[PDB]
């Protein structure tokens, strides 16, 4: 009921890194404090590292196990955007703002970071556990994928959106907004594929899949809170970032056809500003 | 999770292998004591509450100014004296979430059930304190439920119209199409559902001013109307809902039906517009014989004969149209079209089916016009006349649109109180008042028809509930016997009240003299046949209540001939969905879909057992999907023989049923005199 | 492959290193001798042909009856006395495939070029045989070309409206929106382009009847308008065309622009509706200073001040709106908005840009109203007054809706004949006749404004063709000097003709007394500045023609003060799309897009060299994409100082130009006085 | 030395079939004989099948096994083109020219056609035989992919090109030329990756790999001959098409770094005829 519509929306959102000139960001970048520059670098590396997993494994593995030519095509298109567009865009932002040695060090740090690794490996673990012709394992991976697309990225997206809403780092903020817009539709689409599997299950199996999804969400959420304090306490933003995580967790759940888990909260206004045919047989007419 | 919601969820927790039905009373009590009493605004006296409500632009002061405050206090005491208690959590939840007046911030509760009942009764009485007390007793006893628009909006300053169902005739011209779009938007802005008849529009590929192939057909107008309804979606609180009806013999029938195919292109697909098909007996006859059929171009017929195709008798004019070289027609396969209808209903539940000859063989106002289409709920069947909207600065020829204000009898409560006559007459009075106080100043045909025809719809609900609580199977012959007797009595007393109103006001409805009531042909079956219960068990249910006999019907016929009738149409059984929870009743006359209703409100799931459900009546609360649709058709046909308008008839289908089974159900309904089929619901 | 197509295709076959431009005369000769002379319906004499055309519902008999047949014969002989020959295949092909009258079966040619010109002249003269002969000479000489509607439909019974440009003001109400949809469909049905001003509609998220967040914004109305224009497709041969204009300070401006993004969701995309933006000087000032700007919710402003936001001076009211708490506004980046506009214009060529302060600082009728928006072609700039369409049975408050009938002077032929004054006056008379003979029956404001304002649009075409055929570069100072002198003379003689018409008829346009013509403020620059050519080469082109001086302008100013002015608007330079081929002239005052125009008709491709194109003048026929858009802006601004309305100004951009180049071009156009920017065409 | 330039070339060649309006072919299509229309439909259906498998299976699987984020980005982009652009374009052509029943019939015909099933079996079999970290199985699949890109498509491409060259079906032909332009660069790129693996081998191993490549080519060739006769005999063109496929077989071999295998022949000359955003600065507001 939905793949051709998503095909259309995906292809009409096509864009390339070269379209946004990045050099003019240096005119606001130079005015940020060390903590602001540090947080931005770390957030950016976090997003980059997670998105690479999605391009190399997440989207291609789902495309492999999903049946249907049109679904495989949409999924291929999404994988292309991760690898050919998003990955180049993140690299471009980095190369503009930091010298080569600084980029290498930030990636070394974020690669060793406990909270980034915990979530990255949790997601990758579920992708690696998909078994041929087993729709339950596929569903679990789709849940992981939706959580990445619609939830885990947002502790990171917060900061570029926060600057973007203030008139700072506008070129890279425009790029991030385009990336985020792609991840939103990716999350919604994979969510619909997961609901299709979920709806084919018994009531007991459904309850079991719901428990899986909520348990996974809880593990990721508790790690996000730690990840958030680790990055944002130094710039005083953690309280507001936490509200943004919960709001996006609720969107991820709704993508999977589940009820919101967290109470509704208002979001930081600066970030908001950034954002069976059968024939009649001639006797059916007589009674 | 709220405490009351936890108590309600204990309903499903089986104890001793039995549902804990008593947990719902505890759930409702907890709900009240913990939320409703807390969030209910406090007023020292009724005078202060009334002053606060009037000054703060909550109530209309005009209707309350017709009573001395002593009379208002007496009416409110009458409402409160009953000490009415909601029997289930869902009833109180629905009332206090949908109909209970809340502060402008939707934070506190300003009205209780008694307050709303008293305000509605005072609005109905129009300055009569004793009449207001009678209305309060009727509503608090829950013998009568005014339609959701009337119940919610009566006596409120910031209210929509009390009438929520409108039918619009569309003439074949750009002026008429634009006026139809404007009227649909105006009526949806008022919250009412709008049904449009598109059978007079010429088919795709017809000439516009002697230039051929210029017309877009009914599908372009359908796209226009769908966008108009989407735009005027009631400020976003309720998406604009409209229905389009096309005669099956219209050339655009296949394109019209294809707008509801899932595979349909987004350009042709219509998303928010319901579609119904008007099937004359000629189409069913053609399909039965497997003969090749023809669909006609309406404008060619209009030019050849000077009349619209849907204004003519298809059963007589079909052969003439086929033999006329100046009439353009397209060969079709009638059985293929029937199977397409069945498959489309299975996939989406559309289109609605209106059996035109079933509607008009008993139609009392064929002199005014034949019934050509139905409303958005498929229970409104009245004569309409198309308006001629001309160019600016010219005079418009205003015709007759269709609108009726609805009310539902609570069958269980009416039968328990043995008050069919009193309840029916009071409901007729309230519906007449609602019609009289209604004035739409942007739908000239609707306003004119409301003033001229004085049409009301008096429905019924809790038929399955009442039968199950009395140990009667919905599909049993005893249930049909009870329905026959009860609805015969309802029709008798509604006709008597209409005649009494006509005598009191010394005025009938426009063109009454030509109606079957005036000539007496309406009462033929009532004066020649008896409708008293044929089963002793059903006859006992009516003990203490006078069942009108043939002599009573003859006396009523003479009375109507002497005084006439005030209402062109009186009875129509609308779906009555939202207010069924408040009334604690089964929706309309349909069988229950599920014994216990599982709903999600926020993140909390609520459990609603069928009203009166228990271990001893579990078997009688049979779900609709498990019933024989032929028996449901038999029940609806038994009821429909006493309803002047239609009955909103939903078909409940199992997923294993093929399109052939749906077609057989449709053909049996047409055979059994069914007028309209509302929805094809599949499990 | 027809012989004429073979000859025409020989144009691109280079012989001796040069194009064979002489093949086009052979191509047109063969086209005629082998297709047109064969497929031309034969009549013994003019009397028989005219009788056949009138009898068969081809020609209206109303205009022909005003002349004795001797007069009609004399006019037709005058048309044929010139022995007019189409110089290229494309001109004759265009005429005989678009404008030549063909039988109802579209197989034969009833009208030659001379017959069409004679019919148009007879229609214009309104019974004046000498006037008809003057019109015949004017059109056969191709000095004046009536617009496509007037030229094609004049004297035809089946003819549509002779006016094709319509501007509608939409008031902020459901009644007004429905009336706007109806009027748009009615005018599209007539084949005219309809432009709507959406700046008065309240933004998305505004309250309807003290109900907050209910309004859908201008995008829902835009969806309604898009569907209406799609439905009224004018038989589908030419899809319904509508334009929506929104002020840049409207809240919905971002959503208004997002409807044209390719990435936009289909439920928001508006396929058939062109969009223009109205940019006051305040927005440009805010972007220049990089200051944060605000977009306002129009209904809050209307409630606070009792007047619409677009009815106020933003340069005076912006600070008050920002400082007023009761006015709702949200912050935007003016430079980000300008960049978004440039990106959208690069991607899709939209929106049209109207510089409101550039338009209104020279507007002569600011007392009637300021120019708030433009038309579908972006050159109509007139005062409009919104209408108040009330409920049914309530009298409507009809305002002023803009419309003008178009005509184009052929600059090359007007200069060759040295007949600027006579051609301008005859064109003004013909435009006045077309305006007086127009009566729109479903656009009350359009008809009222046509009666009151008597606005006409007299454009020009073949500027680039004339300049290239005279050894003058389009971007050169001499080209701007010639344009200045020529359009100053055109304005002088059109004002003189308007004043003479006012004197002869004894009436001026409504509210003329408050105009700058009446007070003399219009003639300040003409009485203070001399507009004679400053180059000897340009001054020689005007030899034999009297160039008005400051004394002549003083005399004209005194004459206008004495007698007034018949037309509120006289001059507008429309694109003149398809009728330029018939005249063998370049389109409007824009530079040519290609030296040789390659097009595919049917399955055979045709080549159209620019008129007068040859080896000697090949270099002067520089293509627009190769031109400095700053010099094009300079030329258009030079012309615009003598045009009271706007000029359709297309931007021709190379694919290598960034959004900054487009933004700089727009900023330079605003700096130079450019009123509107039509399209961003990229090579 | 080459991936970056292929990346840039691939992304700059991006297109969608909707860019080309197809209603212009309606008349030249109507005018073809029933035999010609039948061959044309079947030819494009055979192409659709090849692109379906190249997009669903071939390109994603090669992407999985090739090392390097940039190489993977190119291969992912090529995969997207196969199924999201190329395979879909054929449906755009079908939906314009043919009624639904003829479309349904031709897709049923691909399922039961023995030559089309054989070629799919052979190519997809090799894709699915790739073993992780086994460069030889990867080489074999890359040879198969080059043979699909640069040889197998051409029995299909012949006919749209043959019409385009006569000024017939030129809108459909424009789509096909865009597809062909893509496949040419896809065949070169995959060819270069195959050569990388081949060049790592001993002389003895190389000799075996050439045997594999030539044996596979001959097996595919013999099947393609029968397919060509089956499709083209009814339009009288089988011998001409055979010359064309031999020509392209040589190009496939060359893409693999091997010598041409078939002798040169004259191809039908008709078929040969068938072949930014930057910010506004303050000075931008002054003149
Ligand atoms: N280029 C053209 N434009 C318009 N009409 C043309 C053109 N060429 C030919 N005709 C029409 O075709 C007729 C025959 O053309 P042709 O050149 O053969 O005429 P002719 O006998 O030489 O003399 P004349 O030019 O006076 O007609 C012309 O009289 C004119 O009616
Ligand atoms: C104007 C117009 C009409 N129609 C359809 C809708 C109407 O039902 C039908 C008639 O239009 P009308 O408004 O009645 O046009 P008309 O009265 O001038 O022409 P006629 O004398 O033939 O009646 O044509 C279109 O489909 N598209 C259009 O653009
Ligand atoms: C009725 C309606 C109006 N509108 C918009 C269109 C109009 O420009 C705007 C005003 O509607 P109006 O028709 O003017 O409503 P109103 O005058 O009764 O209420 P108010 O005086 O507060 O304006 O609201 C919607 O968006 N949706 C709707 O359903
Ligand atoms: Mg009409
Ligand atoms: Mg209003
Ligand atoms: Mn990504
Ligand atoms: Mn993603
Ligand atoms: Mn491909
Ligand atoms: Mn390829």
């Amino acid at each position: 009921d939905f793949t051709q519509m998503f095909y259309n929306q995906n292809v009409k959102q096509f864009w390339l890194p070269e379209e946004i000139a990045l050099n003019g960001d240096l005119l606001t970048w130079k005015y940020l404090g060390k903590n602001e520059q540090d947080t931005y670098m770390k957030v950016l590396a976090g997003l980059t590292l997670l998105d690479t997993e999605q391009g190399n494994t997440g989207m291609p593995i789902v495309a492999e196990h999903v049946d249907g030519h049109q679904r495989k095509a949409v999924l291929n298109f999404m994988a292309m955007m991760e690898n050919a567009v998003h990955a180049k865009s993140y690299s471009n932002i980095f190369m503009t703002l930091a010298p080569t040695e600084t980029i290498n060090e930030v990636f070394e740090w974020v690669k060793q970071n406990k909270y980034l690794q915990k979530k990255a490996q949790m997601i990758v673990g579920l992708y690696k556990a998909i078994q041929k012709d087993d729709e339950i394992s596929l569903f679990k991976a789709m849940v992981a994928s939706v959580y990445l697309e619609s939830f885990l990225f947002y502790s990171g997206f917060y900061y570029p959106l926060y600057f973007y809403g203030q008139g700072k780092l506008m070129q890279s903020g425009e790029i991030i907004n385009l990336i985020l817009r792609d991840e939103a539709i990716h999350g919604v689409y994979v969510g619909l594929l997961a609901q299709e599997i979920y709806n084919k299950q018994t009531e007991e199996k459904k309850a079991e899949l719901r428990e899986f999804a909520i348990d996974l969400l809880n593990q990721l959420y508790e790690n996000e809170l730690e990840y958030t304090e680790d990055l944002y306490d130094q710039v005083g933003l953690s309280h507001d970032v936490k509200k943004f995580i919960r709001y996006n967790a609720n969107k991820a759940l709704m993508n999977l056809g589940f009820d919101p888990y967290f109470e509704e909260e208002d979001i930081n206004p600066i970030v908001l500003n950034g954002l069976t045919v059968e024939p009649l047989k001639d006797d059916d007419f007589y009674f | 999770v709220p405490k009351w919601i936890q108590l309600n969820n204990e309903i499903m927790i089986q104890k001793d292998g039995k549902f804990q039905f008593d947990k719902d009373k505890e759930a409702v009590h907890s709900y009240f004591v913990d939320y409703i009493n807390q969030n209910t605004v406090f007023f020292h006296n009724l005078k202060e509450k009334l002053d606060y409500l009037v000054e703060n632009q909550y109530y209309e002061e005009e209707f309350l100014s017709l009573y001395s405050f002593e009379d208002i206090k007496e009416v409110f005491k009458t409402a409160y004296a009953k000490k009415f208690r909601f029997p289930s959590f869902m009833s109180a939840f629905k009332f206090y979430n949908d109909y209970a007046l809340k502060t402008n911030d939707k934070k506190k509760i300003l009205e209780r059930y008694e307050d709303r009942i008293s305000i509605v009764a005072l609005f109905f009485a129009n300055g009569d304190t004793e009449k207001a007390k009678e209305y309060v007793n009727l509503m608090i006893n829950q013998e009568y439920q005014p339609s959701t628009p009337t119940f919610l909006n009566a006596g409120r300053k910031r209210r929509g119209e009390l009438v929520s169902c409108f039918l619009l005739e569309v003439n074949d011209s750009l002026n008429d199409i634009s006026r139809a779009i404007d009227i649909s938007m105006q009526l949806s802005k008022l919250g009412g559902g709008v049904s449009l008849n598109l059978s007079k529009l010429r088919a795709k590929g017809e000439a516009i001013k002697d230039v051929e192939n210029a017309t877009k057909g009914v599908v372009g107008v359908m796209k226009l109307l769908d966008n108009a309804f989407r735009y005027a979606d009631q400020m976003g609180q309720r998406q604009g809902s409209g229905a389009a009806y096309l005669n099956i013999f219209h050339r655009d029938i296949n394109d019209f039906l294809d707008t509801k195919k899932i595979s349909a292109d987004e350009d042709v697909r219509v998303k928010t517009l319901s579609i119904g098909v008007v099937i004359p007996d000629k189409f069913v006859e053609l399909a039965r014989e497997d003969k090749a059929a023809y669909v006609f171009y309406p404008h060619t017929i209009y030019k050849e004969y000077g009349q619209h195709m849907d204004e003519m008798d298809m059963n007589e004019m079909y052969d003439k149209f086929v033999d006329n070289p100046r009439v353009k027609k397209e060969k079709i396969n009638p059985r293929k079209l029937l199977e397409k209808l069945a498959m489309l209903r299975s996939e989406s539940g559309y289109p609605y089916i209106m059996f035109q000859d079933n509607v008009n063989k008993v139609h009392a106002n064929n002199h005014i016009s034949k019934v050509k289409f139905s409303n958005l709920c498929s229970e409104v069947l009245q004569a309409s006349q198309v308006s001629s909207y001309t160019d600016y600065d010219e005079e418009d020829e205003i015709g007759l649109d269709i609108s009726c204000n609805l009310g539902s009898l609570n069958i269980l409560n009416v039968m328990e109180h043995k008050s069919i006559e009193k309840t029916v007459k009071l409901a007729t009075d309230s519906l007449t008042h609602v019609s009289e106080t209604t004035d739409i100043r942007n739908a000239p045909a609707v306003r004119r028809a409301n003033k001229a025809m004085k049409s009301i719809g008096l429905g019924a609900m809790n038929l399955h509930g009442y039968l199950a609580q009395n140990g009667i199977a919905y599909e049993s012959p005893e249930a049909r016997d009870f329905a026959n007797t009860f609805f015969m009595m309802v029709n008798f007393y509604s006709i008597q009240r209409s005649a009494e109103i006509a005598k009191e006001k010394g005025e009938t409805f426009d063109q009454y003299e030509g109606s079957t009531y005036a000539t007496g042909e309406y009462f033929d079956k009532y004066v020649s046949t008896d409708f008293s219960p044929k089963y002793e068990k059903i006859a006992n249910l009516f003990e203490g209540m006078h069942i009108p006999t043939t002599e009573d019907w003859k006396k009523l016929k003479a009375f109507v001939a002497e005084h006439g009738m005030y209402h062109s149409y009186r009875l129509c059984i609308a779906p009555t969905g939202s207010i069924s929870y408040v009334q604690s009743s089964t929706a309309s006359v349909m069988p229950i879909m599920e014994r216990i209703e599982e709903r999600t409100y926020g993140n909390s799931k609520t459990y609603y057992p069928m009203p009166g459900l228990a271990s001893n009546n579990w078997f009688f609360y049979k779900e609709a999907y498990d019933m024989d649709m032929f028996k449901v058709v038999d029940m609806i046909a038994t009821i429909q023989q006493h309803i002047d308008q239609g009955i909103s008839f939903t078909l409940f289908l199992k997923d294993t049923m093929t399109t052939r089974d749906l077609n057989r159900i449709d053909l049996y309904a047409h055979h059994r005199g069914i007028k309209t089929i509302y929805y094809a619901r599949t499990k």
